[PDB]
């Protein structure tokens, strides 16, 4: 079955820094399209980042652009984001998505309430 | 013996199947979709489970579907709208905090596999509500949006409405004309909350499409 | 507490996959090293069923092998006769938006559901010799994807809010539901001997339901994205699934473990449907490039592939006796092989 | 009494380069009509009102083709030039009636393109299938009701000068001048027909593509404003290669005293021979759904 | 609220586990011998004459 474990989450004082990792396994990487979603208290699930299945193309929300970067690993399949300049909106917790489908360019369903292929999720304090 | 009693209830279903298949050519169906902060609601009552609503102009007859009953999930519902003739997009233009939710289900209609030949009517809603935000000048956007303050115009209020409305539809046609294969368009509009055109918007880009589609298959195009 | 209830899940996870890894000790493949292959599988088009004017969803045999049904988005049911192609029945449908259809076993009655989260049973038979609405039975939350027949009284059906019901039709409650999936539950396939049957979700699960004590039995898991089709294998002790990581697998309910998956390097596109012959040899699956592919089951080898259809096939279905193979297709075409 | 045919002035040469090219273009004509009525008629796919006028089309293509072999393959192979009395009034009655047929043919798909492209959302509410079999009805009855009375009237007349033709094949306007009497109903009525009821058909034809012409340029960009106008042009050019030499035929033998008898050799072989070729490629093969056919069937 | 998730989930882990399995040797041998029990009696996979063919 589809698994992805995150980890990376603490205390951070404001204007420091904090990367995230995630190991996938159960399916292979390499075809896949990968997500950061985050959810802050009150309030609903959120889109972040999101990275093609080499890489070639990165898109990041408006609020994180130049802070935030991206990247993934086919070689030992983890995903990471590097988080710096943290502001205290940012904590929340933060959930590793994927693709419903192989090969595809298009994205269902990745910030819904009960999506499948989603991580358990990290806490992260500012 | 039986035969002859199957050939004449075959015939007779037959010419009700004919039937049938003048009063199915004849209409034209369409999608509405969007969410719940944007007027669609109150949209397809101007001009008025699933909520079907059936409006003619210039002697043509348009059917329009706004499916409500299911759940969040709709990747795998979708498909069954891939033979409509447009679909139409309402976004509320006014709330800068959920607009990249719309970009996001934007992009993802577009890209689709079963959706890669349906174009689409945009409608950008909740105009006199961002012409109020723009003028009172609390909530600004270029924090939700960095890429504004590099961005010049290519309303009678001020300067500053003009370029925000034709920020965020520059935004939403350069994700339709990023990727394409010239089978389907994007028909931007500017609509409030009170209006009376929607139906002719509606009429003119169906019949722009139809004929675009007539133009290929002749071999014209 | 949360954490400590998360633990002990995933160590009784652990504990079920080294039980299932000591319980393996061979493959399927290997030990049917040694019987001759099936050689190629030729099929023609024996006939070809026009009427319907938009794209098919759903069709079924009768029992007799004779005559088939079959549902569009046009909103029509029809229903034909496969040996001289002539409309026996066409039922015009309140809602358009079908995804499913089933025919009785007894032969009297057909059911039919979709967008509108009500299904609707027909009676063929009526007195006075028309087609009226017999029940409509309503209280499934989201669209109905698979409904199937137990008798005459009881239907069993799946709907796109992660349940399962087993209705009553003489009075119109729900006698049990079934509940633990996670996505859509997508088809169900009853046993042979109609006592329990499965269901395939897009939680890329698949469960084992007992229809009498109302609790599922077991999970199998494996696939990578969502489950499209689902199907018993004939001796009522293995069944297929077709994915959408364009994989088919064999899963067998007493080692409770996979047993083979069919796939090759060129095929990228998922599958719509499964079934099998009558023997279980074949297993035949539709795809998304148009196509639809002739498999032997005991060797994971391709033996024959069906290509007359111009758009995307959703529905493939072979008689109670084998004697032919009918499959649907979104450019409003059924066609019957032999 | 039997008509004495003279077929090319050139065919003296023992027709050592002259049949091939007649045998190739014969056979590619009807290999190609053959092939796009089977293809329109077998799938269920192209049962549409483009496809049915296609295979009108192409049936009519065949039918001039058929009836234009036998004469000219006799005499340019089996050195035959004599023909029964009968026979070459068959021959008469059948080209007329088929060039009728497709000058109707041409005019009703003109009308479906008009209407699907200026008209695009009214286009299923006037071209049913019903009213495309009436206008089928209406073509075959328009095309060979006015041919009637043409070799009906020759027939009676007694032929005494010479019986000798100038063509590989009987043509009316050739014929009626060996009548030895009162041909000046027959001719006037001729040209009455040929004028008024076939050049009208050209006129409507051109300014239909005139008026598409006006409705797609303002469309797209460069890219496609080439495509349409190769497509307007071709087609253009299909409609004058077969309408040009066929009125100008009719005009020259009755009033081209002086002229040579090969410019009347030249334009007679055009407008009966190069058509039934060139309205394949042009309208049928061009289209991709016929093309993806004709590529499945040659591969089997 | 999740708590009943999770102890709902660990109550079917628990049945679910309790179940006593075969080798995958045995199930493979009953689909074959099922297999070339019934193979005499599949039209699809042995072609037969057009005389009985219903659809010819």
């Amino acid at each position: 079955q589809v698994q992805l474990q995150e980890s990376g989450g603490g205390l951070v004082q404001p204007g420091g820094s904090l990367r995230l990792s995630c190991a996938a396994s159960g399916f292979t990487f390499s075809n896949y399209k990968m997500n950061w979603v985050r959810q802050a208290p009150g309030k609903g699930l959120e889109w972040v980042s999101d990275i093609s299945q080499s890489g070639a193309s990165i898109s990041y929300t408006g609020s994180v652009k130049g802070r935030f970067t991206i990247s993934r690993d086919n070689a030992k399949n983890t995903l990471y984001l590097q988080m710096n300049s943290l502001k205290p909106e940012d904590t929340a917790v933060y959930y590793c998505a994927r693709c419903p489908a192989p090969f595809t360019r298009d994205c269902f369903d990745v910030t819904s309430t009960t999506y499948a292929y989603r991580g358990q999720g990290t806490q992260v304090t500012v | 013996n039986e035969e002859k009693a199957q050939r004449e209830a075959n015939k007779k279903i037959e010419k009700q199947l004919q039937k049938d298949k003048q009063v199915y050519r004849a209409t034209h169906r369409l999608l509405l979709l969007g969410a719940d902060n944007s007027g669609k609601s109150t949209i397809v009552k101007q001009m008025r489970g699933i909520f079907e609503t059936k409006f003619q102009v210039d002697k043509v007859n348009f059917h329009m579907f706004d499916v409500g009953g299911q759940r969040d999930e709709r990747r795998k519902w979708i498909q069954c709208f891939n033979d409509v003739t447009a679909i139409i997009f309402v976004v509320d233009s006014s709330d800068y905090n959920r607009l990249q939710e719309a970009l996001n289900l934007f992009k993802s209609i577009w890209n689709n596999r079963w959706l890669r030949t349906i174009s689409v009517i945009l409608f950008l809603n909740k105009q006199d509500l961002l012409a109020e935000k723009v003028l009172a000048g609390k909530s600004k956007i270029e924090d939700y949006f960095p890429e504004f303050a590099r961005y010049t115009t290519p309303p009678g209020e001020d300067p500053r409405v003009t370029r925000a409305k034709y920020f965020i539809r520059d935004e939403f046609l350069r994700i339709s004309t990023a990727s394409g294969d010239g089978r389907h368009y994007c028909y931007p509009h500017f609509t409030c909350a009170v209006d009376t055109e929607n139906a002719r918007r509606i009429f003119n880009d169906c019949r722009d499409i139809i004929q675009r589609m007539h133009l290929r298959q002749y071999e014209l195009l | 507490e949360l954490d400590q209830l998360r633990q002990e899940a995933e160590q009784l996870k652990n504990q079920i996959r080294d039980a299932r890894k000591a319980c393996a000790d061979a493959t399927l493949s290997q030990i049917t090293n040694n019987i001759d292959p099936v050689g190629r599988i030729q099929m023609r088009t024996r006939r070809t069923l026009r009427g319907h004017l938009a794209k098919i969803y759903a069709m079924h045999w009768g029992t007799d092998s004779r005559l088939l049904v079959s549902a569009s988005q046009d909103g029509k049911l029809i229903i034909w006769d496969s040996y001289t192609t002539n409309k026996v029945h066409a039922i015009p449908l309140r809602s358009s938006w079908v995804m499913t259809c089933a025919y009785a076993p007894s032969g009297n009655y057909v059911a039919c559901g979709g967008l509108d989260n009500i299904c609707s049973i027909y009676n063929l038979k009526t007195r006075e010799g028309n087609v009226r609405v017999s029940r409509e039975l309503a209280g499934h939350t989201g669209y109905l994807s698979c409904c199937r027949f137990l008798d005459d009284n009881q239907i069993v059906t799946s709907s796109g809010d992660t349940t399962c019901a087993l209705w009553d039709i003489e009075t119109g409650q729900q006698t049990t539901t079934f509940t633990g999936h996670t996505g859509d539950v997508m088809s169900l396939s009853l046993a042979p001997d109609t006592r329990l049957f499965v269901s395939g979700a897009c939680d890329a699960s698949a469960k084992l339901w007992d229809v009498r004590e109302g609790m599922c039995r077991q999970t199998f898991t494996g696939h990578e994205s969502d489950i499209n089709a689902i199907c018993f294998f004939p001796n009522g002790n293995a069944f297929a699934t077709g994915s959408d990581d364009a994989t088919c697998r064999l899963f067998d309910l007493r080692a409770d473990q996979e047993l083979m998956t069919y796939s090759h390097d060129n095929i990228i596109c998922g599958i719509t449907s499964v079934s099998f012959s009558k023997s279980g040899r074949l297993l035949l699956a539709g795809y998304d490039d148009f196509n639809c592919n002739v498999w032997d089951a005991l060797k994971a080898d391709r033996a024959g592939v069906l290509a007359g259809h111009d758009n995307r096939v959703s529905c493939l279905g072979v008689t109670d006796d084998g004697m032919a193979v009918a499959t649907g297709s979104w450019d409003s075409f059924l066609k019957i092989w032999n | 009494a039997t008509f004495l045919l003279t077929g090319i002035p050139g065919l003296e040469a023992a027709h050592i380069w002259i049949s091939i090219p007649f045998c190739f273009m014969y056979l590619i004509a009807i290999l190609g009509n053959g092939t796009i009525l089977f293809i329109i008629r077998t799938e269920p796919s192209l049962h549409e009102p483009m496809y049915y006028f296609l295979s009108m089309l192409a049936a009519t293509d065949l039918g001039l083709s058929l009836s234009t072999l036998p004469t000219v393959l006799g005499i340019f192979w089996f050195n035959a030039r004599e023909i029964s009395f009968n026979a070459c009034f068959a021959q008469m009655f059948f080209i007329h009636g088929f060039s009728f047929m497709e000058s109707s043919v041409l005019l009703a798909m003109a009308f479906d393109r008009f209407v699907a492209i200026c008209n695009p959302l009214r286009y299923a509410s006037i071209l049913t299938n019903t009213r495309v079999a009436k206008i089928g009805l209406a073509i075959l009855t328009r095309s060979f009701l006015l041919i009637l009375p043409l070799p009906f009237l020759l027939k009676r007349l007694p032929y005494c000068h010479s019986n000798v033709l100038s063509h590989s094949y009987c043509l009316h306007q050739d014929v009626m001048k060996l009548a030895c009497a009162d041909i000046r109903f027959n001719s006037i009525y001729g040209l009455f027909v040929v004028l008024s009821t076939m050049g009208l058909d050209s006129l409507l034809i051109l300014f239909s593509y005139i008026l598409i012409l006006k409705t797609v340029l303002g469309i797209a960009s460069r890219e496609e404003r080439l495509k349409a106008l190769n497509t307007c042009v071709s087609h253009i050019c299909a409609v004058l290669v077969f309408y040009v030499p066929m009125i100008g035929l009719s005009l020259v033998h009755r009033f081209g005293k002086h002229v040579p008898p090969v410019v009347h050799v030249l334009m007679a072989n055009v407008y009966l021979l190069v058509p039934p070729v060139m309205n394949p490629i042009i309208y049928s093969v061009k289209t991709k759904q016929i093309r993806k056919r004709i590529l499945r069937l040659f591969s089997l | 609220a999740s708590i009943a998730q999770a102890r709902k989930l660990v109550e079917q882990l628990k049945m679910e586990a309790n179940i006593d399995r075969i080798k995958v040797s045995k199930a493979a041998a009953d689909l074959m011998a099922y297999c070339e029990a019934h193979a005499k009696e599949d039209p699809l996979l042995t072609p037969v004459p057009a005389s009985e063919n219903p659809f010819r």
